[PDB]
């Protein structure tokens, strides 16, 4: 996949 | 001592299937006021929310405030122990939890004692924010959605507007773009597009049977909300850490 | 020349589903009293004894006594060709075995030649007994309780009462308990309580199609009895070594 | 500009299902005519050949003939994405093939847009020749018979004579014998038997859901011809190179 | 397991 | 026990 994702916890 | 007992066993069957393959241990979270789970994956990328509010059950009697560690794969195969028509009882004490299954069409009385655990989990607390959009569906409609997408590509582009709602895949074999109009309704204050995992996406629509209905808050730059509203009892909310673009 | 006409095909393809789980090979052992099968597993320690008196057939002649070495499985595979409402027809003399479906739906006639081989296997007698106990139950209900005792344990520990019977199992997750009170009945002379491999009960468990109701004998010290009645016709009985304790 | 509107979406995720199991890549003719697909399998034992009539379709527009090299399986997944009552339109420029789907339920449009590519593979012409015989017979019974000699052995031995038609096999386990008499109907000329490979002749099978009967074409030392009428539309042949005897 | 089995055999 | 010619022998 081109795009990774942060973590939930850089949200929360 | 911890007492709940629900009619509609066929609830916490289906709230069992809907978490059990997305998280393997979570803490369920007893109250005075009902049953609440949050619980992040594996992968540290999607977070579960479970509400169960003890007006949604028959009884509920709950003396001390009880934080259980539960291999949620344990409490599912205990859960599929369970016909489809019978009536669940939940018990605690403050080292195990007792499931209790009244079979209704029978003589017959199940009795699981299922051993609980230690958890020393990360907890991290969701602000209940404003959305820029809110789409709701069938929920049914979202599950074919995602898993035909999923065919195409691993990722899926949520483009909403004030016409409709579009959802978008790229792969090898070519590219992918389901489109809705406004029972789909849309509460959009700002257009919203949006990049997800498709692999979660469908660990969320296990949630399905729940409701008829699904509801998705995008925001720019926030995690995604994929929620289920149980029946009027209470609501499983599934987030989803947006694609880094 | 033996000859005998089924016109319930299904109950042949049903007995032999029952079977092909537990034996590969099975002696089957023709009368003019009717068909006999007596077979112990590969793990010595559950026994098949199946019975179908020939007033259960609409044909039925048998010259000579015949002992056809059959192997499970390639009978099991000649009778899923045979359709669910077709009339079964078996015919053999004093080297194969040959199975003639008629179906009745259709100008279709298959006919089928199985080779058989020989069976040098133990024979084992068994007398027929008075058992401690002897419940009654819808076979379903037991089938279920089987297969949902083996998502907690290995081994069941039936105990009867004069008021219900019980079904228990441990495991790692915890253990559980199937308590049902007397449509169930309970011949009940002495309280037994004996402890058996939930694998083979999960193999007899096959025969489910067969009948409506199951009967469990039990007497302390000896094997289990779990026998379904087939339809006037005969039965077929299993009978499971006891766990020691 | 090629533009080909079928209401009955259904017919071609069948067509496709039917086809993917043979071959994964074909190329798709497309002309004024229609579109047509003749293409021979990886093991160079069998063809296949669709044709669907542009009268067939609720709109149909070619303003150029187009050979379209398509990878069957991504077609396939594609396809998957269908509702079984939505309106398919396929639509190409003389790069990509697009498919839409209309779904008639819904205020949903679904749009594909499939990556073609360059198909440099033998192309053989089948001059439309007359058998010794032609069985026509309902196409659930041949894909059951198939699938019960399939059990029994590797090849079947179809017999063609006035009285009726005969399927047979032979294994290991012993020999299987499916006699059909004259809805099943025979436009023989000469009695034929043949031995094909039923490997193939249950990828030919998944074209069932496609007509309620199947036709075979058989000629001594000539391949065979199961035929499945698609709706007036066209039809869908399969041919089968005959085994060496 | 815990418990093993005896031979059908031994009971017939 | 028997092989095939290839579907090309026919056409």
């Amino acid at each position: 996949d081109k795009s990774g994702m942060k973590s939930i916890d850089t949200f929360f | 001592m911890f007492e709940a007992r629900l009619v509609q066993g066929s609830i916490l069957k289906k709230v069992l299937e809907a978490l059990k393959d997305l998280i393997n241990e979570a803490c369920w979270d007893i109250s005075s006021s009902g049953v609440n789970l949050q619980s992040m994956d594996s992968s540290h990328v999607s977070l579960v929310q479970l509400t169960l509010r003890s007006e949604g059950f028959d009884t509920y009697r709950c003396d001390r405030n009880l934080a259980m560690g539960v291999n949620l794969t344990s409490m599912s195969k205990i859960l599929k122990c369970a016909g489809n028509e019978d009536i669940i009882t939940l018990r605690a004490e403050d080292d195990t939890l007792a499931l209790v299954f009244e079979a209704p069409n029978q003589e017959k009385v199940s009795d699981y004692e299922m051993k609980l655990m230690d958890l020393d989990v990360e907890q991290l607390g969701i602000p209940e924010q404003e959305y820029s959009c809110v789409v709701k569906m069938p929920s049914g409609e979202f599950a074919r959605i995602c898993r035909d997408l999923s065919h195409i590509g691993d990722a899926v582009v949520i483009s909403c507007a004030k016409d409709g709602v579009k959802f978008s895949a790229s792969g090898e074999l070519g590219n992918g773009n389901i489109k809705l109009s406004q029972a789909v309704t849309i509460e959009m204050n700002e257009p919203v597009q949006l990049t997800f995992a498709l692999r979660y996406l469908n660990f969320f629509t296990k949630a399905t049977p729940l409701s008829s209905t699904v509801t998705l808050s995008m925001s720019a730059d926030v995690p995604l909300v994929v929620e289920y509203k149980i029946a009027d009892m209470g609501h499983l909310k599934y987030y989803l850490a947006p694609k880094i673009e």
